[PDB]
């Protein structure tokens, strides 16, 4: 296949952030990791000043700072998803700003299943050990000694098996580890002491105790308070020696706490952020000063305000807070004591764009056939929105919906986007549902409701919104039947009817069942400023994905894949069925070929035979693994994204003469992408060569990527260039390119094949002139290669 | 000194047949054929008497013998 | 918990290609975890078994698409965890109790006994479906002691918004949810209140279902647990009645009588003193089965009952047998005459 992958729009969803003295002993820095890009900003009164943006050959899963004795600035500890651990230092000489790896190494155990609660990384208050919980029933201790250049780790055993949370505790003679763990008897909090000399565990200060049935997070209260705070969903507790205090304020009951930080150095004040956005402020009762020892006396929880959903929170200096949201725009907010405008102390200050999580993406030529603009359904929950991206640096503009969008399609003869959306209502005492917010699905100029069990439960109400393409005001909104779920949406004309219809597939789900036993397909017509419904036909299953095909409408009704003709009566009619042994989540039609896929990597390549009227299989591939999105590149190749953030290309052997080879897909190329690709779409952002075709893809973390096709000679030249660059470019963390891009699953690995890492090749233009001479010494292709790289750069 | 009989009552057991033939004299051994694949009796039995005298007694006094409500031919 | 001791009878890689012995007269489609006993009389089998007990106590059993014709493509290995060689009566007899352990695909079968050159198919454990998008902050909710399963979706799959599909779609690909649905469907036919690990659970349930050999071969093909469990869900919905293969018109039993009289499940494998291995399924009551012969405790598999010949009414095929104690009466049916409908 010999394909080419580049990063059009870099990731923006914040996967964690830290505050500390990293650039200099006097500058307070915020470090944000999106997926692989570590961005280093200096905290300034007016806001943030972006100082550095460094890529990493790995997904940053653990980020921390530590200041070992005898140093000047805090070093950054990064762990990659593939378990590359590195320690990095910030050094700038004149105008040069470089990152130096003090130590690097892979710390994955040969045998072990990764923990279901994910990677937990922690550092001692006194910087004498670095603890990780990567594999269950184990604790990986890395002695942070000046002589441990290679990060030589050693394991310690853990009697327990379901450590929920784990963190160190301040003010201990020897390093302590306090952790909340699960057991068939309940949840308990225990302290262990790490004897490095003996490389073992020892009895902890305060023994096991019962805690709430939903304890989730441990917070290490620093000295002189000491001890630990356990924050469950119902009660906040504090344990320290012989002092045990607790509360269960009524405020937190609605939503759990899924983040926190320390606002003061002495730990007398703490922040908390729920799933729904509320920003609570836990205050300790320091007043208990009796004889130089301070002890708790209260745990008031006060509500500050409603901020964007917080996947992380940091308190910058002088009453400014960075709310890093992974599923919505990130915020810089202010905790003004004397503003109290509406009872909330939070006043928005600045908004940073978080394009993802993309759930659907449409390329449309809004202007007069010029560029291909992107319309993407970004965000989820309250912070959902439509995003328009133009290439004329990219320019991103927002259309908030105040609800979750699902899919996007574009109609030209109506100049309208169709967007499926969901909002969450609460069951009322009247037996009905009340909306929590004034969502866009309710604030339409014109509205319709389709015509055809406890208290406090959350019920999802689904709508289709017709949104104008000039002002982005909701021209219409249509609500579906109760307990219905819209799954697929297509804007496509059928048969001989001149007008362009909307089609939506719906499955009715009830909480007591697993596989929807009933669904429907609705054909809407948008004209006269109203959303008339023109046809409806019920299928006995769920409709997952839909596309038009040669003037006919396909559908995935359960495992069945079905063809619909659009008669003169504006009625769907069934032409020819096909029964599969997999459920056809993904459909992609090109010419006469259909590509059908499910979550388990099952790829089928059906074909259409108009002479007889049935579909006949052509090629098949089963290899158990999780597949997120699957796309058709050319008449033969098929590109998909699968588990562990991987890209695979399946090619069908046309030269094969035997059936055993004609009915199988020979995997050609693999590429560990570092990104959970969610949507594939044809299109390009540059005016309409080494590249043929173009497939954009949108991911969860918020990056757009472009995959194209390179020619044989170009591919070989670019691969030799790739191997020649990987010997001069000193990547941060001493992480080898071959390892990062090596296809990865929890079972097995291969080196990359069939893809060229566009980022590395494009990095050629930025290297210093002397380096280029060494890069390509014996090729007989120095300026010609500049021509190559620039021509490639002119694609995205 | 062994006699073979056929057309036996299916419910018949080896011990019962041995006891019944005991009137014919001492029995060294007795067996009945059963479908190897099911375990059902084949209605064929072979009884080896202690001596030829017992076999002769069985042959003489067992002709048209009604045992287990079924006639036995041997 | 006795029927699994077989008292009626001596303590005892992935993708790699090995050549393994085969025992000739065995025809059962053994699935890992199921226990096969065997009886061997011909001297070659005895010698092979003795050498096997010496070296590694292993042998293959082929998943014959046609056992009589010995035409097969896949099979299951077995480790000999118990054996007994009694040679009395002037003939060497070896009775064995082995457990299916691993599976393989047939490359070739060289005829002498036999040696089958086959490759071990690996078992794929697919990690949590949310582990590919899981938010680090929410991971703390992954641990927890109609309402409860609703909470289970709301908790485990609180990342389906980050992806393109709903939470109720990812419940169909979660090991625990599928396993519990298998449970509820099992208790729908019996009142027996089945390990926790998905692989073993899937093997056991696929073994117990009264299905045909073709579908068992199918279920053995799939190397990922989740897909096997889903196929099991599909199968359970289907089978409703069991007919006599030698009748093809008369139903013999309904799934309503299936009840686990042995810890091995409603169906297991037994060998009579002559050897022919039968796959017996226990049901509370039969229908259209006549009895031949009287009951007898002679070498009865279940400790404390007896057996009598059972055959259908019309074509008199050997369907099985009818076996102060709870329960008083039940029927054990040999699967060779249990055609699923
Ligand atoms: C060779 O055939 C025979 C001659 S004498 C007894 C049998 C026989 C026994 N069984 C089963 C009956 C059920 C049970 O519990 N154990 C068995 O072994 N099938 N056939
Ligand atoms: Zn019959």
């Amino acid at each position: 296949s010999y394909n080419y992958v580049v990063t059009a729009q870099k990731p923006t969803a914040v996967n964690g952030c830290v505050t500390g003295h990293f650039t200099s002993a006097e500058d307070l820095n915020l470090l944000i990791a999106k997926n692989t890009r570590l961005e280093i900003y200096v905290v300034t009164a007016e806001g943030l000043r972006p100082v550095k943006e460094v890529g990493m050959y790995g997904k940053i899963a653990v980020m921390e700072l530590f200041r070992p004795k005898g140093e000047s600035k805090d070093l950054l500890f990064i762990l990659t998803a593939k378990y590359n651990a590195c320690i990095l230092e910030y050094k700038q000489s004149g105008e040069s700003i470089d990152i130096i790896t003090r130590a690097h190494g892979n710390v994955q155990d040969r045998i072990g299943r990764p923990s279901e609660t994910g990677i937990i990384g922690i550092i001692d208050p006194e910087c004498r050990m670095i603890g990780l919980r990567l594999y269950d029933g184990l604790f990986k201790v890395i002695p942070l000694d000046r002589d441990n250049k290679e990060l030589k780790a050693f394991n310690i055993r853990l009697e327990e098996l379901h450590v929920i949370d784990v963190k160190f505790l301040y003010g201990c003679q020897a390093p302590t580890i306090c952790f909340v763990y699960q057991d068939p008897q309940g949840r308990h909090v225990k302290t262990y002491e790490v004897s490095l000399r003996e490389k073992e565990f020892n009895k902890g200060p305060w023994k096991q105790e019962n805690v709430e049935a939903e304890a989730s997070m441990v917070i290490a209260v620093p000295e002189p308070f000491g001890g630990a705070i356990i924050i469950g969903q119902e009660s906040i507790t504090y344990h320290n020696g012989d002092k045990y205090l607790a509360i269960a304020p009524p405020i937190i009951k609605q939503s759990t706490i899924v983040c926190h930080n320390r606002v003061d150095p002495n730990g007398s004040r703490y922040l908390l952020g729920d799933m729904e956005g509320r920003l609570f402020m836990l205050l300790l009762e320091k007043e208990e000063q009796m004889d130089g020892t301070v002890t708790l006396k209260d745990l008031r929880v006060e509500l500050l305000g409603e901020t964007s959903i917080a996947e992380c929170l940091t308190y910058l200096d002088n009453g400014v807070v960075f709310v890093g949201s992974r599923l919505g725009d990130s915020q810089l907010v202010k905790l003004n004591v004397d503003s109290n405008e509406q009872g909330s102390y939070v006043v928005a200050m600045e908004t940073f764009t978080n394009l993802g999580p993309i759930v659907d993406m449409c390329v449309v030529d809004l202007e007069r056939q010029g560029q291909g603009q992107l319309v993407t359904c970004s965000g989820a929950f309250k912070e959902g929105s439509l995003r328009i991206i133009r290439n004329g640096k990219l320019h991103i503009r927002t259309v908030p919906l105040y609800e979750s969008p699902r899919k996007i399609c574009y109609q030209e003869v109506s100049q309208c986007f169709g967007v499926l959306s969901s909002r969450i209502e609460v069951q009322d005492t009247s037996g009905g549902t009340t909306a929590l917010r004034p969502s866009a699905s309710t604030q339409a100029l014109s509205s319709s409701v389709s015509s055809s069990t406890s208290f406090g439960e959350e019920v999802e109400v689904h709508n289709l919104l017709i949104i104008d393409q000039h002002t982005f005001e909701v021209l219409h909104a249509h609500q579906f039947l109760q307990n219905e779920y819209a799954l697929s949406l297509v804007s496509c004309k059928l048969g001989k009817d001149p007008n362009t219809y909307f089609i939506v597939g719906t499955a009715m789900v009830y909480p007591e069942e697993a596989e929807p036993k009933q669904g429907r397909i609705v054909v809407f017509q948008y004209s006269d400023g109203k959303l008339q419904t023109v046809a409806e036909k019920e299928v006995k299953g769920a409709v997952y994905s839909m596309v038009e095909f040669n003037g006919k409408l396909l559908a995935s009704i359960n495992s069945t894949v079905r063809l619909y003709e659009w008669t003169t009566e504006k009625e769907l009619r069934t032409e020819c069925n096909h029964y599969n042994n997999i459920m056809a989540l993904y459909l992609k039609t090109k010419g006469d070929f259909i590509l059908v896929g499910d979550l388990m990597r099952s790829v089928l390549l059906l074909a259409y035979k108009p002479m007889e009227g049935n579909f006949e299989e052509i090629a098949r591939d089963f290899n158990p693994n999780w597949m997120s999105a699957v796309e058709i590149l050319d008449d033969d190749n098929f590109l998909g994204a699968e588990n562990a953030f991987n890209l695979f290309v399946c090619q069908k052997d046309s030269a094969a003469t035997t059936d055993e080879e004609r009915q199988h897909l020979q995997e050609v190329g693999l590429f560990h992408l570092g990104e959970f690709v969610n949507v594939f779409c044809h299109g390009s952002l540059v005016m309409q060569t080494p590249t043929q075709g173009s497939v954009l893809f949108g991911t969860v973390n918020g990056m757009i990527g472009l995959v194209t096709s390179l020619s044989e000679s170009w591919y070989n030249l670019l691969l030799d260039m790739q191997n020649r660059l990987n010997k001069v470019i000193k990547s941060v963390g001493k992480i080898e390119h071959s390892f990062w891009r090596s296809f990865h699953t929890e079972r097995k690995t291969e080196p990359a094949t069939g893809f060229i890492d566009g980022d590395l090749i494009e990095s050629f233009l930025d290297i210093s002139r002397p380096k280029m001479q060494e890069v390509v010494a014996n090729l007989q292709y120095a300026d010609d290669l500049i021509k190559v790289v620039e021509e490639l750069t002119r694609i995205h | 000194n062994v006699l073979f009989v056929c057309k036996l009552n299916p419910v018949t057991t080896d011990e019962d047949l041995e006891i019944i033939f005991s009137r014919f004299g001492p029995i060294r051994s007795c067996e009945v054929i059963r479908d190897w694949k099911t375990g059902e009796s084949l209605c064929y039995a072979f009884i080896e008497f202690e001596k030829e005298e017992d076999c002769e007694k069985a042959f003489f006094k067992m002709d048209n013998v009604l045992i287990d409500d079924r006639r036995i031919h041997v | 918990s006795l029927p699994t001791s077989h008292t009626y009878l001596e303590e005892f890689d992935d993708d790699s290609c090995q050549v393994i012995p085969v025992l000739p007269q065995v025809m059962m489609i053994l699935i890992p975890g199921q226990t096969l006993p065997l009886q061997l009389f011909h001297p070659q089998e005895v010698s092979m078994v003795r050498n096997l007990i010496q070296k590694d106590r292993t042998f293959a059993v082929l998943a014959y698409s046609n056992v009589q014709e010995r035409e097969a493509q896949f099979g299951t290995t077995a480790e000999i965890y118990a054996y007994r060689e009694e040679q009395d009566f002037g003939i060497e007899i070896v009775k064995v109790k082995a457990i299916g352990r691993q599976r393989f695909k047939v490359l070739e079968l060289r005829t002498q006994i036999q040696q089958a050159k086959v490759q071990i198919l690996p078992e794929c454990v697919l990690p949590s479906t949310m582990s590919a998008v899981q938010l680090e902050s929410l991971n703390k909710c992954q641990i927890f002691p109609y309402k409860w399963w609703q909470k289970y979706q709301k908790r485990k799959f609180h990342c389906a918004n980050l992806t393109s599909w709903p939470r109720w779609l990812y419940s169909l690909y979660d090991a625990e949810t599928l396993m519990d649905r298998i449970k509820k469907q099992l208790r729908e036919w019996d009142e027996n209140l089945l390990p926790s690990n998905p692989i073993d659970f899937s093997y056991r349930v696929a073994a117990c279902l009264p299905i045909d050999d073709v579908l068992r071969i199918q279920l053995l093909k799939i190397g990922s647990a989740i897909q096997r469990l889903r196929c099991e869900l599909d199968i359970m919905n289907k089978c409703t009645s069991l007919c006599c293969k030698q009748c093809q018109e008369t139903e013999i039993t309904t799934k309503n009588e299936i009840f686990s009289l042995s810890l091995c499940g409603p169906m297991a494998a037994y060998v009579n003193p002559h050897g022919y291995v039968h796959e017996t399924l226990t049901v509370y009551k039969a229908c259209n089965l006549n009895l031949i012969g009287r009951p007898s405790t002679e070498h009865s598999w279940f400790p404390g009952y007896a057996w009598t010949v059972a055959q259908c009414k019309i074509c008199a095929s050997h369907i099985g047998w009818k076996f102060d104690m709870s329960p008083q009466k039940f029927w054990g049916l040999t699967r060779s005459a249990l055609l699923p409908t």
